[PDB]
């Protein structure tokens, strides 16, 4: 792919105790135009891994189409294994390593966030093959706008629960809406726990605009 | 238009001693103006007596220690046996120079012990032409650190001094310092120090924290 | 007569007499014997001199951290699916990142296996594999055969007059599940020693253990080690 | 069904790789021993003609500089293997700045005389002795057409080589030296042979860990049988 | 008979042994039987024990090929388990080339095309398999179909495929399977694979059930008769 | 090229304009911007002309053939997907505004988009075309949930006429198609 | 970078620096710009590090074969000519090497050029790198086919000091190999800053 024609913006993603959250927008802008309003940006693997996604669309639906045959290949073997956070990590980053090494790369950046074993896990993974983990991510503008509020919590207090970690989520999405061109007043969380991944629905912000009465 | 080459930083230093070898290394990783992360080493514990260490782009790092792990495994069920340090230095400028005309953007450090029981320091090319030398800096600060080397260790443009071999102990503290003087002139280098010994007793590991700027 | 001489004709009694031939192979080789408990997987051979003075063959041969096989039948088919073996253990380690599940890579030979039992111009392979390994559920024990089936068991014996150590697991396989490695190992070489004639002993040069555990990498032991298993033992009643 | 690899019999087997075994018989005889001073190689030559040039006949050749090498049988097949044997020893060192192992050459020879009819022809009439010092000290070893490798610590094959091995078996041990296995083969080697032992007959190959050159004996060789 | 070598030859009164041979090759494998009530598919396999050394669940004959699809094979074991990979292999292209489940009378086509190729060249044996294949959906209900080594693939209420293929449909056809549910057939499949030979000069015998309709919805898997083990409580009474 | 397609409660509403250019100057006067495909499955096609006719001729033969053997009416669904899989793989190569329309037993009036990238998506109504971005504001302060065939046809016919007002891709002739369970009833809007 | 080589009546002399730079920045001052092929071969390292590093080894690999085949060491003119046929093939694809062929033959001496552009070319005296032509006047002001063994050693040591004195990328220590009848002999090396103390006393 050399020219992204329908791309996304910024994804969010922070550890707690026990789980992961993950948010983002429902928009699908065309360069400058906002043409479609309604998509889902967050795909839900199986009972404990999770999707997130920026950059090309069209490249997205394609992702979906393979990572969703792969986990039906196993299930329907029924032996007792299932694919890991990390394994879908390893899988991920070498898909995009050899797609970049023929020079016809997929226009991405995907965050991976799951949960087993009674571990979290959150993992970042570029166009150009370059993944790490870590505590907090953010993708796009939110690397720079939201990953200095999720750096600062995290070194006063390195554990944060559940109620504390989907407020702090809500706050970044907020600012997000000021300051960023493509950002989007409807939005969804996505969060995995020991009973599974969850998805809320298209969830609002609440702005203030009282410096406007000022000159 | 795509382009396939971006620049994360690192810096790695390795000092071949007597009966030992150092490696050290900063666990930040950037690209551009931002930070990724404040945790991220770059040692890589191949065999029980060599460790690697890979700077530049962060992708080509990845991928070339994936395949250096693959072939100790294809060399040992082949031959009953493990690789020395040499024989992985040997390996590796094959691998290099076979992509001559697509080459990786990573430098490369191999520090370990012979079949000798001495410190041995190998420094490589993104081609793959290599030597043994005493000891390298490789990475974003590479220029920084191997003019005081060369007073330290080598007693380079000294007069009226023995030269005494490096201990273990002085070669500790010459590390912890290098590394607070580089992390204040440059911007690619700090939040941690992961540094690795190699011995005859195995491989220990220690950390120290640098400046968080 | 003239259906005895390809694989793909069939025979007017409904019985392939080529697949019927590569178990005949099997009987061949030596005796091994694998078994397991709730945590360790242990499989046993028995080595075979050439001459007096050469060196015994070896039977037992690594893997990966956590799959080990025996063999029995031809070396020539033997070292062609070990190089199949180790390709596939590390392609997941290279693109997974995970072992792979001892399951789901022996469905791969008998994928493998299946191609010459049914297309002309290359004969079944004549192997008796015993497999153990390690996926994220515990110990495992499978067998195949040279007509591509492949057997879960918890105890199994295959090779030269094998029968004689299947009738020593059975009345023993209770005791399995419960009894750790100082005497799991030496239940299983005591069904080694009705596989015998009766007038010599399994002695140190001749025999192979392999052990595969829960927090323990495969590791063989061989004409060194087999001192501190052989200890204590007692002889046969004659 | 026995005329075909690609064909079972009812109680094994080959039926076309035993008919290949028997193709070693027909060679000429070959003794190796393995000593902890170093290895030892002995042939018998069988030169029809004496306008027939006799360097011409190779029966050790230098595999590497510390590998030698040995064969019966058919010589067609054998400059094939030799060819190869040099070549992998070859391409171990250009990537990784060291010597093969003897055990590791044998394995990368195998590998291709197991290749006769399992390709997507017919198997190989020669078996092979190598003798090397490698870094765990001297080595013999031996394979066969049938790709069934081993260690043996003293071999003799070709003709005559079950009647070598029962008298071979008897003066062996542990605590051997390299000169007295010199004579100790040759004793076996006259034995054998039908003419009488002189020093055109024979040659020899030996290979020490300091001394990894001379994988042949230059009319040392008439010291060696004059004082038998 | 001599003229019944190659599967690419005719005999002088038009038909190929080699693919009459292969049928009776499914005759002598035990018995596993098919039926479908109106809302979803019963499967059932009688299924021997080897000797005892066999682990309770190893090498079944109760695949799953899709989401809502599955076989109950019988005959060469080894075989049935590479047709059964192209049929996993066959419903992904049609999930990545048109976005939806594969229908089950397009699926059977498919494979019954593939085993029809064995069966035309010198080079390749017809297989000695034969299969079950039974789903269910909201827009076409339940189906069962049924494959022989020849590759005649046509629908059935019910079957059996065997030793007892005749002596098995001789008491399934006296069932009122249009109108039964699915919770109902399970405790009347159990008996039908107990009447017939279930170790009588065999030695043991271990039963199997597959299941797939409404109740699952639309998803496929084994009974929970490990619950509540009603089906060897239901058959065993009769005995008289 | 403007092109639209409004779904309702019995079926869909498409319509476009006419107007082939090349430069500034008019190659075809009157054009049909819409292709059947089956019975009930229409798509009107935006971009370059001859990469869109070579793709509508394919999916017709892949699609045409494949319900003959379901022996079944096709899903809109179904016909959406495949030219997903022509877009998407041979992007870097074809310039295609394909928006597919139609009626399905199974699910009624559908609408799907797929632009200039290969994506797919189900939409309520949606516009294509150069002339497209003129109509954007109107489009969405215009539509109400729960319309008839006949408001439809009104809605559509001002839609179009506000992109045709001018714009030098647009204008010419109004072609309008209504596909539901009955039938497919198309006409042709001048003055 | 400077290497140079001339043959005369007692055999070759080979000479090279020490300093490998990246740029403006100085890399090593250890590197071993005379490649070892052989025990009777040389070869040099001129322009390139790991293109004069992989070819060479690669000719190493085969000349060992033509002696297991034949019984027989290789011929100078030989080697020169299967390292030219092998850079030829990627003419254009931007290799660089400029390297020389040292060793005696049983026609005598040996002395050939290959670069990585096409040319094979035998002679008497040579010169190969950035600070080649700062040796070429100091050497042939000195040259005579009938000089001294030890007059020989310091003429070359002469013209790489000269050399590293004018050129910026030429430095380090001074090597200097002999190649005789039966194969060659590390002679000396020699630092630049100790022949200053000697040169300019």
């Amino acid at each position: 792919t050399q020219n992204p024609m329908v791309t996304g913006t910024s994804v969010l993603g922070v550890k707690f105790e026990g789980g992961v959250v993950i948010a983002a927008d429902m928009l699908g802008s065309y360069g400058s135009l906002a043409r479609f309003r309604n998509i889902s940006r967050i795909m839900r693997v199986n009972n404990s891994t999770m999707l997130g996604a920026s950059g090309d669309y069209a490249d997205f639906q394609y992702l979906k189409q393979v990572l969703g045959q792969m986990v039906i290949d196993e299930e329907l073997l029924g032996d007792g294994h299932s694919y890991s956070p990390r394994a879908i990590h390893s899988w991920l980053t070498r898909a995009m390593y050899s797609r970049r090494s023929k020079m016809n790369p997929l226009w991405n950046t995907m965050v991976i966030g799951g949960y087993a074993d009674g571990e979290s896990f959150l993992g970042y993974v570029d166009m150009l093959g370059v993944a790490y983990e870590a505590p907090s991510l953010a993708t796009g503008y939110g690397a720079y706008l939201a990953q200095p509020l999720l750096r600062e919590v995290l070194e006063k207090q390195p554990v944060l629960s559940q109620t504390e970690a989907r407020d702090l989520v809500e706050r970044c999405m907020r600012v997000l809406y000021y300051r960023d061109a493509r950002s989007y007043n409807r939005f969804q969380i996505a969060t995995v726990t020991e009973k599974g991944v969850e998805i809320e629905g298209p969830l609002s912000t609440e702005t203030n605009w009282d410096i406007a009465h000022m000159i | 238009r795509f382009s396939p080459y971006v620049f994360n930083g690192g810096t790695i230093l390795a000092i071949a001693g007597e009966d030992f070898a150092i490696v050290a290394s900063d666990t930040r990783l950037s690209e551009g103006f931002s930070i990724h992360t404040r945790d991220s080493p770059k040692c890589y514990k191949l065999t029980d007596k060599t460790v690697i260490g890979c700077s530049g782009f962060h992708g080509d790092c990845l991928t070339l220690t994936k395949i250096i792990e693959a072939r100790l495994k294809m060399y040992k069920h082949s031959n009953n046996k493990a690789m020395t340090t040499g024989a992985i230095a040997a390996m590796l400028s094959t691998i290099l120079y076979s992509r001559r005309f697509f080459p990786y953007y990573v430098y490369n450090i191999i520090g370990g012990l012979d079949e000798e029981g001495k410190g041995a320091v190998y420094s490589f090319d993104p081609v793959g032409s290599y030597q043994r030398d005493s000891f390298k800096a490789g990475g974003s600060a590479s220029a920084m650190l191997q003019p005081l080397l060369d007073n330290q260790v080598g007693f380079k443009n000294m007069q009226n001094v023995e030269h005494v071999p490096l201990s273990l102990d002085r070669a500790m503290r010459l590390v912890k310092d290098v590394f607070i003087s580089a992390a204040e002139r440059d911007v690619y280098t700090g939040d941690a120090l992961r540094i690795c010994i190699v011995t005859k007793e195995g491989i220990r590991e220690e950390t120290v924290s640098l400046r968080k700027d | 007569n003239q259906y005895d001489n390809d694989v793909t004709v069939w025979s007017p009694q409904g019985r392939i007499h080529q697949i019927e031939y590569a178990m005949e192979a099997v009987k061949q080789g030596s005796a091994t014997v694998g078994l397991k408990s709730k945590t360790h997987a242990v499989l046993v051979a028995l080595k075979r001199a050439q001459s007096e003075l050469a060196a015994h063959q070896k039977k037992i041969l690594h893997v990966d951290n956590h799959i080990g096989i025996s063999i029995a039948g031809l070396t020539a088919d033997a070292r062609l699916l070990c190089n199949f073996m180790r390709q596939e253990c590390l392609d997941s380690r290279f693109v997974f990142d995970r072992p792979l599940p001892v399951s789901r890579l022996v469905s791969l030979i008998g994928s493998k296996t299946q191609i010459p039992t049914q297309r002309y111009g290359r004969r079944p392979y004549g192997v008796g594999l015993l497999i153990a390994g390690y996926d994220d559920m515990g110990p495992h024990i499978f067998q195949t055969c040279p007509s591509a089936n492949y057997f879960d068991c918890r105890a199994m014996s295959i090779g030269a007059r094998s029968q004689s150590a299947r009738t020593y697991l059975e009345r023993h396989m209770s005791e399995f599940m419960e009894c750790n490695l100082n005497e799991l190992v030496k239940h299983g070489l005591r069904a080694l020693r009705e596989t015998l004639p009766a007038e010599q002993d399994l002695t140190t040069k001749n025999v192979s253990i392999g052990i595969v555990g829960k927090d323990l990498e495969f590791t063989i032991y061989d004409d060194d080690d087999v001192s501190p298993f052989l200890e204590g033992l007692e002889e046969r009643p004659q | 069904y026995d005329r075909g690899v690609n064909t079972f019999s009812p109680e094994g087997r080959l039926f076309q790789v035993e008919y290949a075994i028997e193709a070693i018989k027909l060679g000429s005889t070959a003794i190796g021993i393995q000593t902890s001073e170093g290895v030892c190689l002995a042939v018998e030559k069988r030169i029809t003609s004496p306008l027939m040039e006799p360097s011409s006949i190779e029966k050790i050749v230098e595999i590497d500089a510390h590998i030698g090498c040995a064969m019966s049988g058919l010589i067609a097949d054998a400059k094939t293997l030799i060819d190869k044997a040099r070549v992998e020893t070859q391409n171990h060192w250009f990537t990784y700045n060291e010597t093969m192992t003897v055990e590791s050459v044998t394995q990368a020879v195998s590998n291709l005389a197991l290749q006769f009819g399992e390709e997507d022809s017919r198997p190989f009439g020669v078996a092979l002795l190598f003798g090397g010092v490698d870094e765990k000290g001297p080595q013999l070893f031996h394979m066969d057409p049938s790709g069934t490798f081993v260690q043996c610590d003293a071999r003799a094959i070709g003709s005559a080589s079950e009647g070598a091995q029962s008298s071979l078996q008897e003066v062996y041990h542990k605590s051997m030296t390299l000169k007295e296995a010199i004579k100790s083969s040759l004793i076996i080697l006259k034995q054998v042979m039908e003419e009488k032992l002189n020093a055109t007959n024979i040659e020899l190959a030996t290979v020490q860990p300091g001394q990894n050159f001379h994988m042949f004996t230059k009319e040392e060789l008439e010291e060696v049988i004059k004082d038998i | 008979t001599g003229y019944d070598l190659s599967a690419s030859t005719f005999s002088p009164d038009g038909r190929v042994f080699q693919v009459e041979y292969a049928m009776k090759a499914v005759e002598n494998s035990s018995t596993a039987i098919g039926i479908r009530c109106k809302d979803g598919v019963v499967f059932g396999v009688e299924k021997l024990v080897l000797s005892k050394l066999y682990e309770e669940g190893s090498n079944k004959r109760l695949f799953n090929v899709d989401r809502h699809v599955g076989m109950a094979v019988a005959g060469l074991l080894a075989d049935a388990r590479s047709l059964a990979d192209i049929a996993r292999e066959e419903a992904s292209n049609f999930r990545s080339n048109f976005g939806y489940n594969i229908p089950l009378k397009h699926l059977a086509d498919r494979v019954a095309m593939y085993v029809h190729a064995y069966t035309l060249y010198s080079a390749v044996r017809p297989f000695g398999c034969s299969f079950m294949l039974g789903s269910y959906s909201v827009n076409d209900g339940a189906q069962l179909y049924m494959i022989d080594p020849s590759g005649v693939s046509y629908g059935y209420w019910g079957c059996a495929i065997g030793k007892a293929r005749q002596a098995a449909k001789t008491e399934i056809e006296k069932l009122q399977m249009k109108e039964m549910t699915c919770r109902d057939i399970v405790k009347e499949v159990a008996k039908i694979i107990y009447i017939v030979h279930d170790e009588v000069k065999d030695k043991a015998f271990e039963l199997e059930l597959s299941w797939v309709g409404e109740l699952t919805n639309g998803r496929h898997e084994i009974v929970p008769k490990d619950i509540r083990e009603e089906a060897e409580k239901y058959a065993k009474e009769s005995l008289k | 090229t403007t092109i639209m397609a409004v779904q309702f409660d019995g079926g869909v509403v498409l319509g476009a304009d006419s107007r082939t250019t090349t430069g500034s100057y008019i190659a075809n006067r009157v054009t049909d911007k819409l292709t059947p495909i089956h019975d009930r499955i229409f798509c009107c096609r935006s971009g370059s002309a001859a990469d869109t006719q070579a793709v509508a001729d394919a999916v017709t033969y892949q699609l045409g053939f494949h319900s003959i053997e379901l022996n079944e009416p096709p899903l809109v669904h179904t016909a959406a997907s495949l030219f997903k899989e022509m877009c998407y793989r041979y992007r870097e190569d074809l310039m295609a505004g394909i928006i597919i329309a139609g009626w399905d037993p199974q699910e009624g009036g559908q609408v799907y988009s797929v632009p200039m990238g290969g994506m797919m998506v189900r939409q309520s109504f949606a516009i294509g075309g150069s002339g497209s971005s003129y109509i954007y504001g109107y489009v969405d302060a215009t539509y109400r949930e729960g319309m008839t065939k006949e408001e439809c046809l009104q809605f559509t016919a001002n839609a179009l006429a506000l992109a045709m007002e001018r714009d030098g891709s647009s204008g010419g002739v109004i072609r309008l198609a209504a596909i539901a369970e009955s039938g497919v009833e198309r006409q042709v809007l001048l003055g | 970078t400077t290497t140079l080589a001339f043959k005369f009546r007692h055999g070759v002399i080979v000479a090279a620096d020490s300093r490998a730079t990246a740029g403006a920045y100085i890399a090593s001052q250890t590197v071993k710009k005379v490649i070892e092929i052989n025990p009777y071969l040389l070869g040099t390292m001129a322009g390139g590090a790991a293109d004069c590093s992989f070819w060479e080894r690669l000719l190493a690999r085969q000349c060992r074969i033509y002696e297991l085949r034949n019984k027989e060491r290789i011929s100078v003119a030989a080697a020169s000519k299967l390292l030219a046929n092998m850079v030829y093939q990627y003419k254009g694809m931007g290799l660089s090497m400029g390297t020389m062929i040292c060793g005696w033959d049983k026609r005598g001496p040996g002395l050939y050029y290959v670069d990585s552009e096409g040319n094979r070319i035998s002679g008497a005296t040579f010169s190969v790198g950035s600070g080649s032509v700062y040796a070429y006047g100091v050497m042939d002001r000195g040259y005579s086919y009938d000089l001294e063994v030890e007059q020989a050693y310091d003429l070359a040591r002469r013209a790489i000091y000269q050399a590293t004195y004018r050129d910026a990328y030429s430095g380090g220590a001074v090597n200097l190999y002999h190649v005789r009848e039966d194969g060659w002999i590390r002679v000396s090396s020699d630092n630049v800053a100790d022949l200053h103390e000697k040169y300019s006393g």
